[PDB]
């Protein structure tokens, strides 16, 4: 269910995986491009593992 | 006779180790400046002044030697 007001709420159903397609548009990652420490997947990988568990929560 | 057989041999051993020496250390030198300015975009201009500050002592001997073996060449003949 959605917490939407004090008043009132709402069942729903929610696609976590696969990740949706989330429009999260920019392109400053120019500027600030992260150095991947030690591999830029294997960071990859447990960032969507937390973000799973997060969305749960 | 023979001075100037061996004197510009002198002045090309001289200029070729010259052109070694300087050509790599730029080379390396500029290698990390091409890989420094690729991830961001920002400070180009900043490395690009630290590289002619650092390229300066490159060739502060090589020009040594490249000036001293124009000297042999065209002064002791």
């Amino acid at each position: 269910n959605k917490f939407i007001n004090t008043m009132s709420q709402v069942p729903t159903i929610s696609q976590l995986l696969p990740l949706p397609a989330s429009d999260d548009d920019d392109l400053k990652h120019k500027s600030w491009d992260y150095l991947y420490e030690p591999d830029p997947k294997a960071l990859l990988d447990t960032l969507l593992r937390r973000y799973v568990e997060s969305q749960v929560y | 006779n023979l001075n100037m057989d061996l004197l510009y041999m002198a002045a090309a051993v001289m200029m070729g180790l010259a052109a070694i020496g300087a050509a790599i250390g730029i080379g390396i030198l500029g290698g990390k400046f091409l890989e420094g300015a690729a991830r961001q975009p920002d400070l180009i201009p900043l490395l690009r002044t630290q590289f002619f500050i650092v390229m300066g002592l490159v060739d502060a001997i090589p020009m040594i030697a490249v000036g001293l073996g124009l000297y042999v060449m065209f002064a002791v003949a």
